[PDB]
């Protein structure tokens, strides 16, 4: 039996998703990203420093990571090396959507395929039987109860996800879309007013991580533990760096690093490519493009491609990112409240993030690695706003090259994000983006080898083929961003 | 009563739907709650596939003529419209375009909205380069022969008060036309409300501007023209309003590129250079 969505809602973008079921579950996927502007074609000819402020508009969700891939891409290309204040403030304005993104994807996004909202729009209509918590919990009154706090905790989110969005303005200008990270630093010196001020916000957002999103993660998957076991995929996880912990980005908050075939290595960027076998899009020459080389020549008439969306590969191998791929790569000592509810709810004992072993590759694992790294991300901003200097320069003034090259590495909250530029006659010649969800929720290679969401899906059941509830769990489970994916 | 609302989605970055999650003037839970009935948003909505779809469909019918089209992002015309697929009907087959929903919705709309400079204008997807053929909905809507309503509130992305405050206005008037008037447009199509200030006459900086005082880097006191302001040819009321609860402003943290008109980007662009 054949289930096509589309639109496959709660996901930034156009998103397609097509399985097979047989016996229950999921036999065979396709993903498609069904919508493309052309980034890498709109930057040609202009001046390089217009791209900070245009690539942000690949994304109002994580404009700040665009944002950030490319002022380094510039940074490079034009030579500058950024200051101390000028770093910090950087990862002060990017960490607070960090933030954000988060908590938007897990309640706004996720959430409500497993908790009961309002019977109004846009929470209604739903599938009939939609195995949310007031169904799988039998006692009527603790069901109520657990319904009630996640319902709670999703109106209250709202909320705190615009005091992140205030944190970003702070420095930042304004949210989506910042005005302050430019190529040579950020544009605003921070005063010691507007690290109080940002601090106070933050405060009120890591007590919410802390007291609520993570209790309520916890609690979600000591109700869905068959969920910890499916959504398995690949399990081969990449990530690029995130948060230079030094001026000379010699350290990160979370490491580049690679995990394939069940072994650590640490991350070469000359072995990434993207294949466009079953893309929208004509390529010069068989094989795959390294980044630096990539063409963008959209052809949606191309006999066998079936999404906007391109294939990379490291090593040939498909490697998904995000939150679950930068812990395992990292493996943090897991939050508090993680370490005492693993014990409590599930008998875990786990001290690290991999000690959730076997599954933090699944459905669930996906949601528990973005919670544990919101309350990540939280401790670092804590340290960030004790570091950053009021009243020290934060910008340096360079000037266009006539000719040069730069490429920016950084991590979107989705996953590991690249900017290649090259500049010509003091203008853009060729712009290159490799971003996140691109890596997740790509078409086969030319190899014939599933993206990582495609992989995924694979054995997911599906006891009701009308209401195929776990199909859109896993997808969402990734926080898919095809607006990202495509550009 | 509240105002019903289909929400669809072209080439857009979904950053015209997040900044109206920002809105404080009432809040996003009192919005959705008390304000609007949101009927169809591929972003937030319980439904996906032929349910979301159906469902969409369904409203457009019984609210026919009553219901607010809200468009985010721009339509591409080449290749079919093959550049945005917004959609699979269920009765086999039939992928539908961004061109098609439009076409088939804004007629039975009580009035289109087309909120971010993308869908009001073109905007970056429209720009230099392109080869989706990607155009606005006012642009679409002539091609297409389409005469309904349209009120354009354009930035990229639109201050969550000119999206609300537009949207409050144009449903009151709805509700009571004799007593509750539309909001007064310009020639461009948005309202005068939020677009009739220009950003330089009305800048804290101006006098410095007056007196020659340019600041030389981002980081050194005085008005931001030499560093790219387009703030002179840019009407927002951005300079009173602010932005994210009044935390901050482009201009005050680097330059205003002039996000809500007609021209952005190309017409705005070097962002870094004086006009
Ligand atoms: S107007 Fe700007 S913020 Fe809104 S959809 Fe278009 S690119 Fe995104
Ligand atoms: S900062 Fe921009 S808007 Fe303000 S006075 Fe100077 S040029 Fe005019
Ligand atoms: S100050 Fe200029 S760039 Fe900033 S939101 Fe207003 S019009 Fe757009
Ligand atoms: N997070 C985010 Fe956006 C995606 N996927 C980028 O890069
Ligand atoms: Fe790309
Ligand atoms: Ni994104
Ligand atoms: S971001």
């Amino acid at each position: 039996v054949k289930i096509s969505i589309d639109p496959l809602t709660r996901v930034e973008g156009h998103l397609k998703i097509e399985v097979e079921v047989k016996d229950g579950k999921v036999v065979d996927a396709k993903c498609s990203g069904g919508m493309f502007r052309g980034f890498e074609q709109i930057l040609r000819g202009r001046d390089p420093r217009d791209s900070s402020q245009i690539v942000q508009r690949i994304c109002g969700v994580c404009p700040t990571a665009h944002c950030t891939a490319s002022v380094m891409a510039q940074d490079d290309a034009f030579g500058v090396k950024v200051t101390t204040n000028g770093r910090i403030t950087r990862n002060l304005i990017f960490g607070a959507n960090y933030l954000q993104s988060h908590i938007l994807h897990f309640y706004h996004l996720a959430a409500l395929d497993y908790v009961k909202g309002p019977d109004v729009s846009p929470f209604v209509p739903r599938y009939a039987n939609a195995d949310l918590l007031t169904d799988r919990i039998k006692d009527g009154a603790k069901a109520d109860a657990t319904n009630t706090y996640g319902l709670n905790q999703y109106l209250k989110a709202l909320e705190i996800r615009r005091i992140c969005h205030e944190m970003v303005a702070m420095f930042g200008g304004r949210m989506p879309h910042v005005q302050g990270m430019v190529v040579g630093g950020a544009t605003e010196i921070p005063t010691a007013d507007k690290v109080a001020e940002y601090a106070a916000r933050f405060k009120e957002v890591q007590k919410f991580v802390i007291e609520e999103y993570l209790p309520l993660i916890y609690t979600l998957g000591s109700v869905y533990t068959d969920l910890f076991e499916t959504g398995i995929g690949w399990k081969n996880v990449i990530a690029f760096g995130v948060f230079p912990e030094d001026d000379d980005y010699k350290t990160f908050l979370l490491k580049p690093g690679v995990y394939i075939d069940g072994k650590d290595e640490e991350f070469d960027s000359k072995l990434v490519k993207e294949y466009v076998g079953h893309s929208f899009f004509d390529h010069s020459a068989p094989g795959g493009l390294h980044y630096s080389v990539g063409e963008t020549n959209p052809n949606p008439d191309k006999p066998g491609a079936y999404s906007f969306v391109k294939a990379p590969r490291y090593k040939d191998k498909p490697c998904e990112v995000g939150p679950l791929a930068r812990m395992w790569v990292q493996n943090p000592e897991l939050s508090p409240v993680g370490q005492k509810l693993l014990k409590e709810l599930y008998g875990i004992e786990a001290k690290k993030f991999r000690d959730l072993g076997d599954k933090a590759f699944s459905i669930m694992g996906r949601h528990v690695l973005r919670a544990e790294e919101t309350w990540l991300t939280a401790v670092a901003v804590e340290k960030w706003l004790k570091q950053v200097q009021p009243g020290a320069e934060t910008y340096v003034k360079s000037e266009i090259p006539d000719a040069a090259e730069g490429t920016g590495f950084t991590e979107a909250p989705r996953g590991a994000l690249l900017h290649y530029l090259k500049i010509k006659d003091k203008k853009i010649e060729n712009y290159q983006i490799v971003s996140a969800t691109l890596w997740n929720a790509n078409p086969r290679d030319d190899m014939g080898q599933r993206g990582p969401i495609e992989e995924a899906l694979i054995g997911v059941p599906v006891p009701d083929i009308k209401n195929p509830v776990n199909v859109g769990r896993l997808v969402r489970s990734y926080d898919p961003x095809l607006g990202c994916a495509v550009h | 009563k509240k105002a019903p609302v289909i929400w669809v989605q072209g080439q857009g970055c979904t950053g015209c739907s997040v900044s109206l999650l920002n809105a404080v003037h009432p809040r996003i839970k009192e919005i959705l709650l008390d304000v609007i009935s949101l009927e169809f948003h591929p972003t937030v909505m319980a439904s996906e596939g032929e349910m979301a779809l159906a469902h969409m469909y369904e409203i457009a019918e019984k609210f026919n003529g009553n219901f607010f089209l809200l468009v985010e992002g721009a339509i591409p015309t080449a290749k079919e419209g093959r550049y945005c697929i917004v959609g699979e009907a269920k009765a086999h087959h039939h992928e539908v375009t961004m061109m098609e929903l439009i076409r088939d919705l804004a007629p039975k709309s009580l009035a289109t909205v087309a909120v971010g400079t993308c869908s009001a204008y073109g905007g970056i997807p429209a720009a230099e380069g392109n080869v989706t053929g990607s155009k606005s909905v006012r642009d679409f809507f002539a091609d297409e022969k389409i005469e309904k309503l349209l009120v354009n509130v354009p930035g990229c992305p639109p201050h969550p008060d000119w999206m609300v405050g537009t949207l409050v206005a144009a449903w009151s008037h709805v509700l009571n036309p004799t007593e509750h008037p539309l909001p007064e447009l310009d020639d461009d199509g948005r309202p005068l409300l939020f677009f009739g200030d220009n950003i330089h006459e009305n800048c804290p900086y101006l006098d410095k501007y007056d007196n020659s005082e340019f600041a030389e880097t981002f980081t050194k006191p005085g008005c931001k023209a030499e560093l790219g302001c387009k703030g002179p040819s840019t009407y927002a009321d951005c300079a009173k309003r602010r932005w994210n609860n009044g935390i901050n402003w482009c201009v005050e943290n680097a330059v205003c590129i002039g996000c809500v008109e007609p021209d952005f980007p190309d017409g705005k662009s070097p962002f870094y250079v004086a006009e």
